C-alpha cells in the first residue's frame, strides 16, 4: 500500500481525508506570474520520511511537527530546502500507531494552517528554538488551547482525521499547498502544522502501557525551483 | 447642473453600508487571486463540521479531561453520566465549540445541530449506553426510566464506535425585552443526557476508566441572524504588542 | 434570571455569508494625537500626526473576527472619522472651531512612512493622500488589497527571515500600509486634541482555511500569547 | 539589516504606462504669502498675492520624473489647496476664521501678470480665473495645453534668442501659464497667513524620446548644472 | 432637482483621481498634436533597451572607470573579476542602470532581465572567460570551480564580440514589514559573477590591461507596481533658479 514513492507503508484500508476536498497540485497558471525556474516536479523527494515514533503515555499532552520544520535537514526534502530558495508541495499526512487492541483511547490528528502558536504567560513571540523544532518535533504544553489561544473543542475543522483505537489506527490526510504564496520559501514559513493531539490519554489496566505514535510524511506534488537554468538565449 | 437636494441622513457615516468609495492609490493591479484551498463563502459550512464540546460539567475538570467523560466499572447502572444542554450562550458544554462559537456572534440561531459521539475505549469494551434528547418544553431527566419514556436510542458501542445524533429545529435567540435594563435573558431550548443501561464491561488487561468524548456540528436549515459582537473576549485595552504599531 | 424563548421562522442564509459577517466598519484604530502648537519638540514622532500600521489585530472584537479564518483576501475600505478638540479655554459663549483639514496619507509597503507633521514624505505624491475636513463627511478610502501573496496572513507560521529575533507571525507580506493622518494647516494659536477614530470595513471578502476562535484573551498584537 | 524576499505574482503592465507613471497630482509649488492688512506697501509684487510660473522643475522628485522623457503633451490638471492661518492672537476660545475667496487665476504667455492684489490685470476677463474658497472643496482647473509647439521642451538645447544671456533652457514656447493667486476681499482688521499648495497632475500625457533620469542633485531650476 | 446625498469622502482631494474637472480658459483649440518620433506609451520600453551598470564595485574607482573592468595579463586565472548582485535598490552596479532607475519609483519590480557584455579589447585579444549567474537560493561563488556547479556560461571572447545574458524571474520589492519603524527593508535575489577561465592572451604591440563593459535591459515579462517617489534625489530646498518663478 501507498507504493507511489520509494518507501512504502504498509498499513489497513486508506481511509484519506481529502483536505478541504481537494488534492495537492502543481502550479497551473499562476506558474508565469510566480518566481521564473519552478519547472522541478522533485519525484525522489516524495519519499515517505517518517519520522521517529513520537511516545504516546496517559501523562503526554500531545506533539506537532509543523510541516517544513519536519522533513528539513534530513533527506531530500532537506538537502532541496538548503539548496533551494522558495518551494510548493502538499502534505501527504500518515499517522499509525501500533496499539493493540486492548489499548484505550482517542487522539486528534490535525493538521493547521498557520499555527501561529503563542508563549505561556510571556507577551514576547517565540521564537526560533521553539518554534523550528525539527523531527522530533515540540509537545503541546497547552493541548487544549493549542498553544494558540483557539480551542481543540472546534480543533476539527481544520483537515482531520481521528485514531478511536477501537475502530482505526491509521490516519491519511491529504494536505494541499495551503499558503497565500503560489510558492513560499521552506526556511522561514510553515504551510502546515501536523498536530498529534490526545483528547483521551492512553488507557490500560498498567501504567498506561507502550504504544508509539509513528508519523509517515510523504510531500505529494512536491515543486521546488530550479537551480538548474539556461541562463543563456 | 443636475438639481440635487441634501437627503436626511446625507453626509453621515453608517458602519453597515455597501456604498463603494473612491479607491485609493489607483491603477494598482493587486496580487491575482489564485485558487487557494479551503474557501470559505459562508459560516455555515464553517459550523457544519463536527466540534467538540465541554461534556463534563463538573467544575474540578478543566482544560484537557472536561472534553471527554470517564466511564469505569464503578460508575454502576443507572446513573446520570452527562447532562449536556442545547443552549448556546450560556456556561457549559456549548461555550467552546464552532457552532456555539460562530453563533456567539450573532443573536438568533434558530436550527438544527448534528451532535456526534464516538466511544474512546477498547475494542472489545462493551456496554449498552442510552441517549436521552429531551424537547425545550419538559423537565430534565434523572434516571434511565424517566430517560426510556422520552425521545431516547440505546447506543451499545460494543461493535458501533460512534453514534450519530440529529436533533429537531433548536431555536434560541438574545433578548433585551426589558426597557434599557440590559438583563440579557437567556434561553433553555433544550438538553441531551446520557445513562447507562448496563455497567460498562472490560478485559481484565485492557483499562477499566474507558472515556467518550463526542462532537456537535450543524445541518442546513441551520441558520444566523442579526449580527452582534461576540463577548467571549472583551477589551483589554492595556496589549503589549499594542502602542508598537502607533509608533 | 429570567427565562424566556421565542419562536424564530429564520429563512436566510445571506446572513451568515463571509463577506456580509466581515464587512462591517468596525473600530480598528483610534488615538488622540496633541496637534497644539509645538514650539519645542517634545514626544517626537506621535505628536503632531497620527500613524499606525493598517493591522486588524489591534482591537480584540473584529481581531476575533478576523482570526476565525486562516487566509483572507479584503479590499479595506477606511472610513477616518476624525473629532478634534480644544484642550485649554478662551472663553465662554464659542472657542471657535475651524475647519482645517488633513492629510489621511495612506503609506504602503515599500514607502517611506514620515516622523513628523512636517517631513517631505508628507509631499511625496507616490503614496495616495485625501484631503478632508472636519466639517466635510469622514474620509472613505476604499485601499486596495495590498500583499505579495494572494491573501492576508492573519496567522503566519514562520517569521520575516532566518535570523534576529521576535517576527514569529510577522509576515514580510500583508503590511497592508502605514496609515499616516497629519493636520495639513500650520499651528494655529489655539490647540487641538484631534482623535482620529479610523474604521475598516473589508470589501470583496474571501475567506480560506476556517479556524477555531480565539477564547483566552489576547496579551499581544504581534503574536497569540495566550494566558492559559 | 534585515533581508528578506517574497513571491509577487504581478501581472499587470497598465501601472507602468506613462499616463498613469506621471499622472499623479503631485507638490509643483508653495509659499505663503502675507495677506495681512498693508497700509504700507512693503515686500512688493510678492505680498498680497501668490504667483508662480507654471513649470514642473519646481520641485525635485516630481522634476525627475519628468525629465525622464525629452518631450511631453499634458493638460495640467492644477488642484490649488490654500490653507490660511491667522498670523498673532485675538483671544483664546475661537479667532474666527472667515469663509474667504481666492481668485486663482491663471495668466498665459503674451498676458499681464499681475503685479499686486489690487491691479487691473486680475479684473482682465481675457485670461481665465476661478473663484473659490476656503470652506469649498480646493480649486481643481484642468489648464490645456499651452505651448506653441506640440510638445513641453522640459530641456531645450538652446536660448530663447540669438542675442542676451541666461536664456539657455529657456524655451521661448512651453511657458505654460503664469499661475496667479489672489485674495479677492479686501483687507480684514485680522491677518492671515495663507499658503497656496498647488498640485499638478498631468492628463493626458503623451511622451516622447525617453532619456537616463537625472543623478547628482540639482543646483537650479532655469538650467542643468551638476556638483560633479 | 436631483435628490443627492454627499459620500463620506465628497469634497476631499486625493492625489490619485481619474476625475475630469472643469477646463479652465475654453474654446481653445492647443497646439495640435503631431507625430513626434520616439513616443513613450509605457515605462517597459523604456527599460526594455540596453544600459550600462556600474560594474567597477571598488569604491577607488569612480566616475567613468567604474562603467568599465580592466582585464590584464596579470590578472591570472580564477579570480573573481565582477560580483555584480542582482538587487536594484541597493549600492552596487544596479544603482544608476534604466531599469533600476525606474524601478526605484515602484515597490514592486517582478520580472526578468536581459543583461549584455561586450568585451572592448583588441580584435584578437583571445581568452576564456566564464561567467556564473547564481539563484536567489544560494552562496555567491568564489572560485571557477564553484561557478562550474552553478548555472554558467563560458564566454571566449576571441570569435564573439557581445555576449548576450537571460536572466529567469528576478523578483524583489521594498519590505516596511515592521510597525512604524521605517526600516527600508531591502532583498537580495541574485549574482552574476565573472571568473578567468584562462589567462587573457594579447598580442605584443596591442594593450594587455583589455577592458569589459556591460549593459543591462529587460524583457517583456518585467513589470513594476505600486508607484513611489525615487529616493535618488532628495529635496535640497536651496536652489539657485527657485524663488525666480516665484517673484
Amino acid at each position: 500500500l501507498k507504493l507511489g514513492n520509494s518507501a512504502i507503508v504498509t498499513q489497513e484500508a486508506a481511509n484519506y481525508c481529502c483536505a478541504y476536498g481537494e488534492w495537492p497540485n502543481y502550479l497551473p497558471d499562476h506558474e508565469a506570474v510566480a518566481i521564473d525556474k519552478p519547472t522541478q516536479p522533485e519525484t525522489a523527494t516524495d519519499r515517505f520520511y517518517t519520522l521517529r515514533s513520537v511516545k504516546w503515555e496517559a501523562t503526554s499532552t500531545g506533539w506537532w511537527w509543523k510541516l517544513p520544520d519536519a522533513l528539513n535537514n534530513i533527506g531530500m526534502f532537506g538537502q532541496n530546502v538548503q539548496h533551494h530558495y522558495l518551494y510548493r508541495s502538499g502534505f501527504l499526512i500518515h499517522v499509525q500507531c501500533n496499539a493493540t487492541k486492548f489499548h484505550q483511547g482517542a487522539l486528534l490528528v490535525v493538521a493547521i494552517p498557520e499555527h501561529q502558536r503563542g508563549a505561556h504567560n510571556t507577551t514576547t513571540s517565540p521564537g526560533f528554538d521553539d518554534i523550528m523544532k525539527g523531527e522530533a518535533g515540540g509537545t503541546f504544553n497547552h493541548p487544549y488551547v493549542l498553544d494558540d489561544g483557539t480551542s481543540l473543542a472546534c480543533a476539527t475543522i481544520f483537515p482531520h482525521q481521528w485514531i478511536n483505537l477501537r475502530t482505526n489506527n491509521s490516519a491519511t490526510i491529504v494536505l494541499p499547498w495551503m499558503n497565500a504564496a503560489p510558492m513560499d520559501f521552506p526556511l522561514r514559513h510553515n504551510q502546515w502544522t501536523l498536530a498529534i493531539i490526545p483528547v483521551v490519554p492512553l488507557g490500560t489496566r498498567t501504567m498506561s502501557s507502550m504504544v508509539p505514535i509513528t508519523v509517515s510524511i510523504a510531500p505529494m506534488c512536491c515543486e521546488f525551483n530550479g537551480l538548474r537554468h539556461a541562463i543563456t538565449q | 447642473g443636475v438639481p440635487t437636494y441634501l437627503l436626511p441622513g446625507s453626509g453621515q457615516f453608517l458602519t453597515t453600508d455597501d456604498h463603494s468609495s473612491a479607491p485609493v492609490l489607483p491603477c494598482f493591479n493587486p496580487t491575482p487571486e489564485m485558487h487557494i484551498p479551503g474557501q470559505v463563502r459562508n459560516m455555515l459550512e464553517v459550523v457544519q463540521v463536527e466540534s467538540m464540546m465541554e461534556i463534563n460539567n463538573t467544575e474540578s475538570a478543566v482544560g484537557m479531561e472536561r472534553l471527554k467523560v470517564d466511564i469505569s466499572a464503578l460508575t454502576d447502572v443507572d446513573q446520570l453520566l452527562f447532562n449536556i444542554p442545547l443552549d448556546i450562550q450560556l456556561d457549559g458544554p456549548l461555550r467552546n465549540t464552532l457552532v456555539g462559537n460562530i453563533s456567539r456572534y450573532y443573536t438568533h440561531w434558530s436550527g438544527s445541530l448534528e451532535m456526534t459521539f464516538m466511544f474512546c475505549g477498547s475494542f472489545m469494551a462493551t456496554g449498552k449506553l442510552i441517549l436521552c434528547y429531551t424537547p425545550p418544553g419538559g423537565s430534565c431527566p434523572t434516571t434511565r426510566e424517566t430517560a426510556m419514556l422520552g425521545t431516547h436510542i440505546v447506543w451499545d458501542f460494543g461493535l458501533q464506535s460512534s453514534i450519530t445524533l440529529i436533533i429537531p429545529w433548536i431555536s434560541g435567540s438574545h433578548y433585551r425585552m426589558f426597557n434599557n435594563d440590559a438583563k440579557s435573558t437567556n434561553a433553555n431550548v433544550g438538553y441531551v443526557t446520557c445513562f447507562m443501561q448496563t455497567n460498562l464491561i472490560v478485559p481484565s488487561e485492557s483499562s477499566d476508566t474507558c472515556s467518550l468524548i463526542g462532537f456537535i456540528a450543524a445541518k442546513d436549515d441551520f441558520s444566523l441572524r442579526l449580527m452582534r459582537d461576540s463577548p467571549d473576549i472583551g477589551q483589554i485595552d492595556h496589549l503589549h504588542g499594542a502602542e508598537a504599531a502607533y509608533q | 434570571a429570567i427565562q424566556t424563548r421565542t419562536v424564530i421562522n429564520q429563512h436566510g442564509v445571506s446572513e451568515t455569508l463571509v463577506e456580509n459577517f466581515l464587512s462591517r466598519a468596525a473600530l480598528v484604530s483610534k488615538r488622540s494625537f496633541e496637534y497644539k502648537d509645538h514650539t519645542s519638540s517634545t514626544a517626537q514622532t506621535d505628536k503632531n500626526f497620527f500613524k499606525w500600521t493598517i493591522n486588524t489585530r489591534s482591537f480584540v472584537q473584529l481581531r476575533r473576527k478576523l482570526e476565525l479564518f486562516t487566509y483572507l483576501r479584503f479590499d479595506a475600505e477606511i472610513t477616518i472619522l476624525t473629532t478634534v478638540a480644544v484642550n485649554g479655554s478662551n472663553n465662554n459663549t464659542y472657542v471657535g472651531l475651524p475647519d482645517l483639514t488633513l492629510q489621511a496619507m495612506f503609506v504602503p509597503t515599500g514607502a517611506l512612512t514620515p516622523e513628523k507633521q512636517d517631513s517631505f514624505h508628507w509631499q511625496s505624491g507616490s503614496n495616495a493622500s485625501v484631503f478632508f475636513k472636519i466639517s466635510d463627511p469622514p474620509a472613505r478610502m476604499t485601499i486596495p488589497f495590498m500583499c505579495i501573496n494572494s491573501a492576508y496572513s492573519v496567522f503566519y507560521d514562520g517569521f520575516a527571515g532566518f535570523e534576529k529575533t521576535g517576527l514569529y507571525g510577522i509576515n514580510p507580506a500583508d503590511t497592508i500600509g502605514n496609515l499616516c493622518v497629519r493636520i495639513v494647516n500650520e499651528h494655529q494659536p489655539v490647540g487641538f486634541t484631534v482623535t482620529v477614530r479610523v474604521y475598516m470595513k473589508p470589501k470583496h471578502i474571501k475567506a480560506w482555511a476556517p479556524r477555531p476562535p480565539r477564547t483566552l484573551p489576547y496579551m499581544s498584537i504581534a503574536n497569540a500569547n495566550y494566558k492559559g
